[PDB]
RNA sequence: GGUUUCUCUUCAGAUCGCAUAAAUCUUUCGCCUUUUACUAAAGAUUUCCGUGGAGAGGAACAACCCAAUUUUUUGAGGCCUUGC
């Protein structure tokens, strides 16, 4: 229904993530919040155009999101209950 | 009602400088702030994208067209967050 | 006969501003622990057995998250409840950094309680309160909400006025409406601060704010709906003050239906409060059923969590307030600032305060708090214990290290590494420490000091003698004893002449367990045991006629040294330290000549505090024509001093401690120049000197006495003091507890006397009183401990008037003779 | 997940691309964020670029950044202990 | 097949109140102290009895130092119920040695005496609070004045819904109930296995009672340990059905008559 | 794909079945004239009354507040020239 929700089950999975912007991230997740803004650790993330950065943390404004690329083992329908 | 905003209405009467969403950057006397950051201020010095300067008596420039905004460095001293 | 995360673990662990150390605590029985089981249970879905009492304290480090979704690491030490285990409470008070205590609601602030705030104020730690068992005011005692209301605040009120006896400022003081105080039941998952409860509104409903809503809900606050704002009372109507109106009103009706009803209502009650359950959980027991909707409703377990990171330090402010009681340099040039800033580096450092046992061997992990730096696995460390000082190699012992482990409840986390701020267990440093030690770095140059060895709220008082049955065993049974010597912060044990190996203990239950121990654990062997009975004290009740004078075995020096009683104020400020001798001459006699109207030059004529740093005896030289002989005085002076320390160590009657007495020197016969003659002969006549002013006038002997707090119900009470009665006891206060239907008597009794004595009390009442009992006071034995003209009978009690005598002989033919 | 990061040194990207480094020291709803004694990058974020690590650096000051401007943050430095 | 049963509360208040004059009052642990089956396994073990309890056959069957009477102080002279309180303290070579000693803290619960008096009051029973102390203090308390307003809608959580209601009082009391009616469902039992007597003779001190019932009581004691103690598990397990075996036989009908009628026929049989 | 009761096969009792039987063997006691039948505690073992878990099969009952102009549900997307 609010899919957020759903998104803020994701704590401790790792994740790609690319951004509306073109920015490619990976790392894990620390947080998602209501406004789907998103926090990592252990970060490696190639903003189009570059080599990867790595870094130890990392926090996004969610409407600055495109997409976010699942572990292939998410359990989704686990995780689509409420 | 969100913490920098407090401080910005803070800085009225001071000399702030203002960039819009297109990179003109404004530079004058804070006249007045509201809660959207919508911004009236007067004698303004006015830089382009290409470097040149112009001379404005009075202004206002909506708030969700600002980047962001310079304040004085006398309000640094809202520590409680 | 934890993979994912730990990775997590340790970045929490680095970082040193996540990471908080805190202390549940409260008076037995206030669902402390099922507090923590129900935390438990949230977090991972995935002898105390068989007693039903906490005994070993355990310590937990967890990762938990704050209101605003941050993680911390959260270091808990959870104590002991009952009262005779309060050594295990100092333990984990050393190592942590602030306290949380919780009472519970139904039954108020008891003895415990209190001792504790009184510990950890003085420990300047950091203190905030959980209230639990709020249940028991709704669905036990089944109170109208405003009278809940009315039993919460009385209850903080009580515990400020604790506080507030023993802290000189008034820094803290403790309302809901600072974030200090949780109201919580942990066996129903409830646990909300008057704070993250507003949170619950917010996040339901609109944009209203969080925190200003949370200010101005405790506390004679009412809320016109007609202002939409809350105000100080104006509404004359009768409208709940707005805890009621917005907390306790709705917490009463949601338990209600769940209670109540289950079927006819609850579920649209459930759509109002907007949780949804399925068939399944819908079907359970009531009492279920509740924790269930509540772990729906109140969120995770906030409070403790928001409290703590708000008003504990942690260790970053740390090493600053931790430094200065723990640390004997105290910091200055070197040490004491590396210690402050914590990070890891330098020397390293660590402070052990435990040592936990592996149940299969012999040697057991021992555990404390990494002050500065980092321990690695094999890194070889040097050891110190209590004993060692500065210039006393002898003592250090180094060994390496086996392996690190981080403690989840009964948990063994291995690790490489662990950075300051956090606890750990460390095995290998185990043979070569005894009770307190520190841990330095191992054969490296830095130079170090010992922490403060812990320091105990109670005195042990219960002496039992221990021998194996086979005495060629004996060996086996030594063994057992060191181990429980290490298992046990205030077990003390002694071999007295005879060989009689004892042990002393705080109580009944103590040292049943500390047997249950020895006996089935630490050594397989048959050990006898003798009946419990207490240690005594020596004292003295007036001046001494005539005063005997000892010619040194040499017959070179006299000593010419009365004795007589000190004002109690004296020996009772003596040992608190609040008199304590470091200070100048300058500030002692401004100390006593101001608070007793001693004398001035009575006050310059101090010397020592005899057999403790702090200790009852004082020793003072008055002679003044002849002691300005001050030179050949002050070189006997100091042999003088370790006589008497060593004199009044040992007894001259029941070779016990002697307490409560100034001695007192009139005339100092010193030879020319005393040589190795004066400084070899003068301590054991020293020793002999002590004694004979003593005896001459005019000892008595003292009795250690236990303050008792009874819970009992009205119809019992009578008999609580019948009990008392019969051993001797004497009661001092007898009251009901506010909102419950119960009474306290709070009495005192004679430590003998204390034998059998709660067991006694639950058995006449049928299991309605319950007693504790600590030990509180001492207390002079009515008889004449001196008097041949007594004859006692040898098995038969004595009377009053001449147990002095019963004691005095029986404890000398113990070993004395 | 933000009051973490307050009164430390943090670097923060724009929707233009620029880098504002400054000392995180207030946020609300939209990320609307005060960042004190801050300067702006446009060229690189160093990783210690042998040739310099600085080139178009402006001083700034006493920073508000609006909260639609702004992509994500990491930890840039400890906070200055002032 | 009649397992499992689930009720409302209700239902179950109605229930209770039926059966009270078969159960127990007590609503704590801290009557059966040294009246419970550790004890009662201490005291076995020991050889002793605690005054009320039972006896035993006792578990199996030289001079020393500290038994020297000389050397003891008694004030207080160390009673049976001290010695199974503290088993490994007060006593030479236990074996076979349970811990009793838990805090079942107090139970207070008040019976509601009439319907009126809503399942939420300060019954006369409680003792009147008073809170009386020192002065309140001071805190950071934000006067108005500032700015500051709520948006409006939210309102506490539960607004429409009353705090009570008329089954508040009984859904409460249905939490501390002895074990079969504080659920409201359960699994079916035999009737063999309900004895409504049990916790009759587990009392604890009753006095007033001609001798012969208070040895009655000791001995229903004895039993009750003995099976505590003697429980092995099955220990290994076959599932063999007899009855189904017969009536898969053609020799064995199946029909359904009067209790009373299958009795006569058995006896008949049976002559 | 859901719910309910019949049948079979397989597996498991470290505190349980908020209950409590019988039997075998090996010991000390107690009856004592012999053997059974027995006394009453311990230990080692089984049988029985119930019970959980897993799978398969059959049957019955339903059924195929917070995205609308000042922030977080995008006005963004794309192309080319100039400069060492
Ligand atoms: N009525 C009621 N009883 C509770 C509640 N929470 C716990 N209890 C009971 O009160 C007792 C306290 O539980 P514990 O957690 O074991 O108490 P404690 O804090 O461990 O006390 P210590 O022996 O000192 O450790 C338990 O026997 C619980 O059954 C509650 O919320 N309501
Ligand atoms: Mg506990």
């Amino acid at each position: 229904m609010k899919l957020v929700r759903f998104l803020m089950k994701l704590s401790h999975e790792t994740v790609t993530i690319e951004l509306k912007n073109g920015t490619q991230v990976h790392g894990t997740i620390t947080g998602v919040d209501v406004s789907m803004n998103t926090h990592l650790k252990a970060v490696k993330m190639t903003l189009k155009n570059r080599e990867p950065v790595q870094l130890e943390t990392l926090s996004i404004r969610g409407n600055n999101i495109r997409y976010f690329i699942l572990p292939d083992s998410l359990p989704l329908d686990t995780l689509l209950v409420d | 009602i969100g913490v920098p905003i407090k401080v910005l209405h803070e800085a009225e009467g001071h000399i702030v400088t203002c960039e819009t969403n297109t990179g003109e950057v404004y530079r004058g006397k804070l006249i007045e702030a509201e809660d959207n950051m919508n911004c009236q201020m007067s004698n303004i010095t006015v830089t382009y994208r290409d470097g040149r300067v112009a001379q404005l008596e009075q202004v206002y420039i909506r708030g969700s067209k600002i980047r962001f905004l310079i304040l004085p460095d006398m309000l640094k001293n809202m520590l409680k967050s | 006969t934890t993979v994912y995360e730990m990775d997590f673990l340790a970045d929490l662990m680095d970082n040193s501003e996540l990471i908080r150390n805190v202390t549940l605590c409260g008076h037995l029985h206030h669902g402390k622990t099922c507090f923590v089981d129900c935390l438990i249970e949230q977090t991972h879905p995935e002898t105390e057995q068989e007693r039903g009492v906490g005994i070993k304290s355990t310590p937990v480090t967890v990762v938990l998250p704050d209101t605003k979704g941050k993680s911390y690491l959260f270091n808990i030490m959870d104590t002991p409840g009952h009262v005779n285990f309060s050594d295990e409470v100092t333990a984990g008070l050393r190592i942590s950094d602030g306290v949380v205590l919780f009472i519970d609601a139904a039954e108020g602030v008891m003895l415990n309680t209190e001792r504790l705030i009184k510990h950890a104020v003085q420990e300047r730690l950091a203190v905030t309160v959980c209230i639990n068992k709020i249940d028991r005011l709704i669905l036990e005692l089944k109170l109208p909400p405003t009278d809940a209301y009315y039993k919460l605040r009385h209850i903080v009120d009580e515990v400020n006025g604790l506080i507030s006896m023993y802290s000189t400022d008034e820094n803290l003081i403790l309302s809901p409406l600072l974030g200090n105080v949780c109201f919580s039941s942990s066996q129903y998952s409830i646990c909300f601060t008057l704070g993250s409860f507003a949170k619950i509104y917010a996040d339901t409903f609109g944009d209203i704010n969080y925190q200003e809503f949370a200010k101005r809900l405790w506390g004679d606050i009412y809320f016109n709906p007609k202002t939409r704002k809350f105000t100080k009372k104006a509404p004359t109507s009768s409208s709940q003050r707005s805890f009621v109106e917005f907390i306790l009103e709705p917490l009463y009706k949601i338990l209600a239906q769940v209670v109540g009803d289950v079927d006819t209502s609850l579920p649209r009650t459930l759509d109002e409060l907007g949780i949804h359950l399925t068939k399944e959980e819908l079907k359970l027991n009531i009492r279920p059923l509740l924790r269930l909707v509540c772990k729906k409703f109140f969120g995770e377990f906030t409070g403790f969590v928001d409290m703590c990171v708000q008003h504990i330090p942690s260790p970053k402010v740390g090493a600053k307030p931790k430094i200065e009681h723990t640390y004997t340099g105290g910091v200055d040039s070197d040490l004491g600032e590396a210690m402050s800033d914590c990070d890891p580096d330098g020397p390293l450092m660590c402070h052990t305060t435990k040592m936990y046992s592996t149940d299969d061997g012999v040697q057991f992990h021992a555990f404390g708090r990494v002050l500065s730096g980092t321990i690695h696995a094999g890194q070889p460390v040097k050891v110190l214990g209590e004993n060692y000082t500065l210039e006393d190699e002898e003592d250090s012992q180094i060994c390496t290290v086996g392996r690190l482990w981080i403690s989840v409840a009964r948990y063994h986390i291995e690790v490489n590494r662990v950075p300051a701020g956090n606890w750990v267990l460390i095995e290998g440093v185990d043979q070569p420490i005894v009770k307190t030690a520190t841990i330095t770095e191992p054969r490296g140059n830095e130079e170090a000091q010992i922490f403060r060895p812990l320091k105990f709220n109670t005195t042990s008082v219960i002496k039992i003698a221990v021998e194996p049955v086979n005495p060629s065993e004996l060996p086996k049974m030594l063994d057992g004893l060191r181990k429980v010597n290490k298992s046990y912060p205030s077990l003390t044990t002694k071999v007295e002449e005879s060989g009689e190996h004892v042990i002393l203990g705080t109580g009944e239950l103590y040292l049943d367990c500390v047997m249950h121990d020895l006996r089935k654990m630490y050594s397989e062997i048959d050990i006898k045991v003798a009946d419990p009975v207490v240690t005594f004290c020596e004292t003295v009740v007036e001046t001494s006629s005539l005063k005997c004078f000892a010619e040194t075995p040499n017959k070179k020096n006299k000593i010419t040294m009365i004795a007589e009683p000190l004002e109690k104020g004296l020996a009772e400020d003596i040992e608190n330290e609040v008199v304590q001798i470091t200070w100048n001459r300058k500030k002692l006699g401004e100390f006593f000549q101001t608070k007793y109207d001693w004398d001035l030059l009575a006050a310059r004529s101090i010397w020592a505090f005899g057999p403790d740093a702090t200790g009852p005896n004082i020793l003072v030289d008055d002679t003044l024509p002849s002691e300005v002989d001050k030179a050949l005085l002050g070189s006997v002076k100091d042999s003088i001093v370790q006589g008497f320390q060593w004199g009044t160590r040992e007894g001259p009657l029941c070779d016990e401690l002697i307490r409560n007495v100034k001695f007192k020197i009139l005339d100092a016969v010193v030879a020319q120049e005393p040589l190795h003659r004066g400084g070899g002969q003068i301590i054991p006549t020293a020793r002999r000197v002590v004694y004979s002013a003593f005896l001459m006038a005019t000892p008595r002997l003292m009795e250690p006495y236990y303050f008792v707090e009874v819970q009992a119900p009205a119809d019992c009470v009578s008999a609580v003091y019948t009990v008392l009665a019969r051993r001797r006891g004497h009661v001092t206060q007898d009251a009901p507890i506010p909102g419950s239907p119960l009474y306290t008597i709070k009495a005192f009794i004679p430590a003998i006397d204390s034998f059998g004595f709660e067991t006694d009390l639950r058995t006449h009442t049928q299991g309605q009183a319950f007693s504790l009992s600590v030990f509180h006071h001492w207390q002079i034995v009515p008889g004449d401990p001196l008097d041949k003209s007594i004859v006692i009978r040898p098995l038969e009690p004595q009377p009053a008037p001449h147990l002095a005598r019963e004691f005095m002989i029986k404890t000398r033919r113990r070993k004395g003779l | 997940k933000m009051l973490q990061h307050i009164d430390y040194r943090m670097r923060c990207i724009l929707q233009d691309g620029r880098i504002f480094i400054g000392t995180f020291k207030a946020f609300d709803k939209h990320m609307n964020l005060i960042l004190c004694d801050c300067d702006e990058f446009r060229k690189i974020k160093p990783k210690n670029s042998k040739q310099a690590e600085r080139e178009e650096k402006r001083v700034l000051g006493l920073v508000l950044l609006r909260g639609e401007n702004l992509v994500s943050m990491t930890v840039e430095g400890p906070p200055p202990k002032d | 097949t009649y397992q499992r049963w689930q009720f409302t509360l209700p239902m179950m208040s109605t229930l209770y109140r039926l059966a009270n004059q078969l159960l127990t009052d007590l609503v704590d642990d801290n009557y059966f102290y040294l009246f419970d089956l550790k004890a009662f396994f201490t005291s076995k073990a020991l050889n002793m009895a605690i005054p009320g309890g039972p006896k035993f056959e006792p578990l199996v069957r030289d001079w020393n130092e500290f038994n020297d009477i000389n050397k003891i102080i008694i004030r207080q002279p160390i009673r049976t119920e001290y010695k199974i309180a503290f088993p490994y303290l007060y006593n030479n070579l236990p074996h076979h040695v349970h811990l009793t000693w838990y805090h079942t803290p107090n139970v207070v619960f008040i019976k509601t005496e009439d319907p009126d008096l809503p399942a939420f009051y300060f019954d006369p029973l409680i003792n009147p609070i008073s809170h009386r102390h020192s002065v309140k203090s001071q805190e950071p308390l934000p006067d108005d004045d500032e700015e500051f307003e709520l948006p409006e809608f939210v309102e506490p959580f539960l607004k429409d819904t009353p705090l009570y209601t008329d089954n508040t009082a009984n859904g409460i009391a249905l939490l501390w109930a002895p074990r079969p009616f504080n659920l409201r469902s359960g699994r079916t039992r035999r009737a063999l296995d309900i004895p409504l007597v049990k916790n009759w003779y587990r009392e604890h001190c009753p006095a007033g009672q001609p001798v012969k019932v208070r040895v009655s009581y000791q001995k229903l004691l004895k039993y009750y340990v003995l099976n505590a103690l003697k429980h092995r598990p099955p220990k290994a397990q076959k599932k063999r059905y007899l009855f189904r075996s017969f009536k898969a036989t053609k020799f064995f009908q199946s029909t359904k008559l009067d209790w009373v009628e299958v009795g006569l026929q058995v006896c008949r049989q049976g002559y």
